[PDB]
């Protein structure tokens, strides 16, 4: 005879839990804050199986993954899940980019590799000259 | 669920994930002595919903890759194979 | 606890591409724990960012700061 | 050894520059040497991610040889990337 | 774009086990996947430069594109 856990053995919220979500966490018309939405995936070079079912996706706050690029040169602590090699590779390129923003690491990257360029490895192409 | 009349199920699951996110965030707030904003909890709920979509797609493709229709513990281990803390915890709890 | 087993199965079958796909009970309980770990990780990282900025209220900017590295650990 | 790594980096750098030249002439833009060097480093590091996943995906299907279905499994998250490659796998 | 043999060297460089091998079809698919990844990075960075009305793509556009780029290919 447990009236609390009686109403939620299911997948959705119980009527007691829906009341808590409505008053405390639900963003309403009263809330002068925009709904948080993650941006969708969109390819520039592939056919996009369009996920454009929401034309309302600008009455909301699009979570930016690049607004804090300057903070992304060093690891962002950790609670219980350590950083991955995928994440460390992303931090390394950001650290590389900030080193190159100071003019230094940009030209030297091309310089240190050119003695190692074995032509048998590459598909030779014509230097069109659109690199500044 | 497929291509028509499934927005209601999405809204109900969104609300359930939002409630669970708020309940877990309150315990994190007790542990660290901070308070979470409404919009912060809504953002974490949205992140969790899309990460659940990623997890479902990964698990289904991993199960189908091994000529299986049932998602088992090996699919969850292959999902958590990337982080040492996330992989060994699974081995700590999937076996248990 | 966190998510119920039924909510996890409903959420996964919402995004399953095939109808014949099923989930074992052990894998379903593993995913409920994995989602709870993800929520706690996001909340703890945003809260410690607010603490590093000496703010007792976690706002949207602290989630946005930790978000790129957070998603890259769970890919 | 480090010499083998530099040899592969130089190949990725030259190939990245050639592909960026095709994109540059499609949009009428110019790529900085800093931009191609950054994209080349991302491509080199992405090759490690792909290689590590493919090896673990092959062992998941009780195989030691990486096949085309493992490459398809890399695109399991995006539909547009999944329909691509799959059509390129069928045509080879 | 990428040659088949160099892709086989790039993959073998990061294999943790020695018994792992790659089939020819997977190598040709991986050469295409790598070419798409580079072209995707260049096209997205150029589109950010176009949004700023700049015909010259700098590393600032790479920072704008890198997080979503890594999250779209997995």
């Amino acid at each position: 005879d447990p009236k609390e856990m009686h109403c939620h053995e299911n997948w959705s919220l119980s009527p007691e839990e829906f009341e808590i979500w409505d008053r405390l966490y639900r963003l309403k018309e009263n809330d002068g804050v925009k709904e948080p939405i993650l941006p969708h995936t969109r390819f520039e070079t592939l056919e996009n199986l369009d996920k454009t079912s929401k034309p309302e996706e600008e009455a909301a706050h699009k979570l930016s993954l690049s607004e804090w690029s300057i903070w992304q040169s060093r690891p962002f602590p950790t609670s219980m899940v350590d950083h991955s090699d995928r994440c460390y590779h992303f931090i390394s390129v950001m650290e590389l980019i900030e080193v190159m923003r100071q003019e230094q690491g940009d030209c030297s990257y091309e310089l240190e590799l050119q003695p190692h360029l074995r032509i048998e490895d590459i598909h030779v192409r014509r230097n069109k000259g659109h690199l500044s | 669920a497929g291509g028509e009349q499934r927005e209601l199920l999405i809204q109900r699951l969104r609300a359930a994930v939002h409630y669970t996110t708020g309940a877990l965030a309150q315990d994190v707030a007790e542990d660290k002595g901070v308070l979470f904003s409404k919009q912060t909890v809504a953002a974490i709920s949205e992140i969790t919903f899309r990460q659940a979509e990623n997890f479902a797609r990964d698990l289904e493709m991993f199960a189908r890759h091994a000529k299986r229709s049932t998602i088992t513990s090996e699919d969850v281990k292959l999902l958590a194979r990337r982080s040492n803390s996330l992989l060994k915890y699974i081995t700590q709890k999937s076996d248990e | 606890g966190g998510f119920r087993k039924e909510t996890v199965e409903r959420l996964l079958r919402l995004h399953f591409r095939d109808g014949r796909t099923r989930v074992n009970g052990d894998a379903l309980l593993l995913m409920a724990e994995l989602l709870k770990v993800f929520v706690r990780e996001a909340a703890a990282r945003a809260a410690r960012q607010a603490q590093a900025e000496d703010l007792e209220k976690v706002d949207i900017e602290h989630v946005e700061k930790v978000l790129p590295q957070l998603l890259l650990d769970f890919v």
